C-alpha cells in the first residue's frame, strides 16, 4: 500500500485537510490508508472514511447517468465511443465499490462489536452493493441486489434491537434501504411503508432529546418526507 | 433522473 | 502515450462525451491523446483542450489556497503534514502546468501561423506560467514570471496586428495579462491601464458586430469591467 | 483570496 510508511495519525489529518480542499480522491486514499493500519476506526473516522468514498463515487455515478443517457439516445450505431466511455467510467464506478467492500469484509465488519459501528459498516456494505446494482445487467445483477438486501437486513434488524428510534445512523439507514426497495427491488409499497413507519417511531421518540440530537433527527426525518411527498 | 434522496453528502 | 491505440476522431468524440460528464481529467487526457496524434487543432479542439486543462488546473489552484491558508495560520509547528499535503497538490498542479506547456512547445505552437492559433496557445502558455508563478517561492519565481510575460507579450502584438479590438481571443488575452500585471508582477497601474484601453477599444468597435459577435464580445467587456470595479 | 476574473471556466 502506497500509505503504509504513513503514520495512522499523519492519514487521519491529511483526510481531515483533503476534505477541506474538497480533495475527496486524496481523503478517501487517505482513509483506506487508515483502514489498512488494521486498528479498529473511531466515530469520527469512520465518518471521514464514508465521506470521502461517497464523494468519489458520488461523480462517478453522475457521470455515470450522463453517458448512459446519452447511449440510450443514441440507440434510439454512431460508433463504439459513446459505449466504451460509459464502461470506462463504469469499470471505474465498480472498482471504488470493490475497494469499499474489500476494506469492510477486511476486516471493519468483523471486529465491529458495537451496534454504532457495525450498523454503520453493514449500512455501507448495503450502499455500495446498491451503486453496483445501478449499473449492473448481466447474470450478476439478481445476486448484486441480494447482496444489497441481506447488508441492509442485518443492519436493520441490529438497529431495532440495540438504537432508539431517533439514532441518526438508525434514520440514514432506513432512508437508505427505503430507496433500495423503491428504485432497485421495484417494492415501492416497501419503500413508503418503510419512510413512514421510520418517520412516525422517530417523531414520537422526539420528546427525549437535545436540541443538538434533536438537530442531527429531525435533518434525516426531512430526507423520509421529501421521499413521501415524491412516493405518495 | 430523479434521484430520491439518500444518506449524507449528495455528491452526484 | 496511453491513448496511441486510439483514433483522433474518437479521442475528440470523448473529450466532448467527457465535458458532458463534467470528468475534465479524462477531457485533458482525451485531448493531450488528440494533440500527440501531430495534427493541427481546429478552433473547437482548441477550445476543448483549454476547456479540459483549465478546468483540472482550477480544483489543484482551489485546493492549493486552501492549504497554504491553513500552513500559513499554522506558522502564525504542528508537524510536517499540511505542508507535506500542500507540496504534494502543488507537485501536481506543477505537473499539470508541464504537461500543458510540454504540448504548446511540442509542437502547437511552431506550427501554428494562423493569428487565432497562434494568439490562442502564447495565451495559454501566459496562464500556465502564470499558474506557475501562483506557487512559486525560490530562484525560479522571477525567471516564471518573465516566461509568463513574454508569452502575453508575443500574444498581444499579435493580437494588435492581426485582430479586430472586440475580438473575443484578443480580448480574454489582454483580460488575462492585466490580473498578470495586477497580481503577478505587482504592477497594478499597467493592470489598470490595460484593462480600461482594452475596454474602450472594443467598445467603440461593436457597432461592427452581429448580434452573435456582440453577446460573445461584450460577455469578456464584463469581466474587464468587473476586475477594473475592484482595482478603481 | 479575492480571485480576479479571467478568461474561461471559473473552476478554482
Ligand atoms: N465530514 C466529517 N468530517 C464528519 C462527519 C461526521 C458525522 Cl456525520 C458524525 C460524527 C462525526 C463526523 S466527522
Ligand atoms: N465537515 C466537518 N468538518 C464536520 C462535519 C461534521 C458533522 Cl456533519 C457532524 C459532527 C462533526 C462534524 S465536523
Ligand atoms: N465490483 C464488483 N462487481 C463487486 C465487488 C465485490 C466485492 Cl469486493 C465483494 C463481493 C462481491 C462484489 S461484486
Ligand atoms: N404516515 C402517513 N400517512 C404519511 C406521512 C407522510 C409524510 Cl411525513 C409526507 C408525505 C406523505 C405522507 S403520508
Ligand atoms: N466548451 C467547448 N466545448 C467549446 C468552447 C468553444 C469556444 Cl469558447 C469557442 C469556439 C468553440 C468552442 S467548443
Ligand atoms: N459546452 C458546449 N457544448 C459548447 C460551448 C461553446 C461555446 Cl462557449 C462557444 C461555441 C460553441 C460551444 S459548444
Ligand atoms: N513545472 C514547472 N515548474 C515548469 C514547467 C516548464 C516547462 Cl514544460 C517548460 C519550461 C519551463 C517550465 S517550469
Ligand atoms: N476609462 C475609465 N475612466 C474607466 C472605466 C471604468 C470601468 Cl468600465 C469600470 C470601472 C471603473 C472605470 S474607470
Ligand atoms: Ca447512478
Ligand atoms: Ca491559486
Ligand atoms: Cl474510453
Ligand atoms: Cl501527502
Ligand atoms: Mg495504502
Ligand atoms: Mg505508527
Ligand atoms: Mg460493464
Ligand atoms: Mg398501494
Ligand atoms: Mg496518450
Ligand atoms: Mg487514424
Ligand atoms: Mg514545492
Ligand atoms: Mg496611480
Amino acid at each position: 500500500g502506497a500509505m503504509g510508511s504513513m503514520e495512522r495519525a499523519s492519514l487521519i489529518q491529511k483526510a481531515k485537510l483533503a476534505e477541506q480542499a474538497e480533495r475527496y480522491e486524496d481523503m478517501a486514499a487517505f482513509m483506506k490508508g487508515a483502514v489498512e493500519k488494521g486498528e479498529e476506526l473511531s466515530c469520527e473516522e469512520r465518518n471521514l472514511l464514508s465521506v470521502a468514498y461517497k464523494n468519489v463515487v458520488g461523480g462517478q455515478r453522475a457521470a455515470w447517468r450522463v453517458l448512459s443517457s446519452i447511449e440510450q439516445k443514441s440507440n434510439e450505431e454512431k460508433g463504439p465511443e459513446v459505449r466504451e466511455y460509459r464502461e470506462k467510467v463504469e469499470t471505474e464506478l465498480q472498482g471504488v465499490c470493490d475497494t469499499v467492500l474489500g476494506l469492510l469484509d477486511s476486516h471493519l465488519i468483523k471486529e465491529a462489536g458495537d451496534a454504532e459501528s457495525r450498523v454503520f459498516y453493514l449500512k455501507m456494505k448495503g450502499d455500495y452493493y446498491r451503486y453496483l446494482a445501478e449499473v449492473a445487467t448481466g447474470d450478476d445483477k439478481k445476486r448484486i441486489i441480494d447482496s444489497a438486501r441481506s447488508a441492509y437486513q442485518e443492519a436493520m434488524d441490529i438497529s431495532k434491537k440495540e438504537m432508539p428510534p431517533t439514532n441518526p445512523i438508525r434514520l440514514g439507514l432506513a432512508l437508505n434501504f427505503s430507496v433500495f426497495h423503491y428504485e432497485i427491488a421495484n417494492s415501492p409499497e416497501e419503500a413508503i411503508s418503510l419512510a413512514k413507519t421510520t418517520f412516525d417511531e422517530a417523531m414520537a421518540d422526539l420528546h427525549t432529546l437535545s436540541e443538538d440530537s434533536y438537530k442531527d433527527s429531525t435533518l434525516i426525518m426531512q430526507l423520509l418526507r421529501d421521499n413521501l411527498t415524491l412516493w405518495t | 433522473k430523479l434521484m430520491f434522496k439518500t444518506e449524507g453528502p449528495d455528491s452526484d
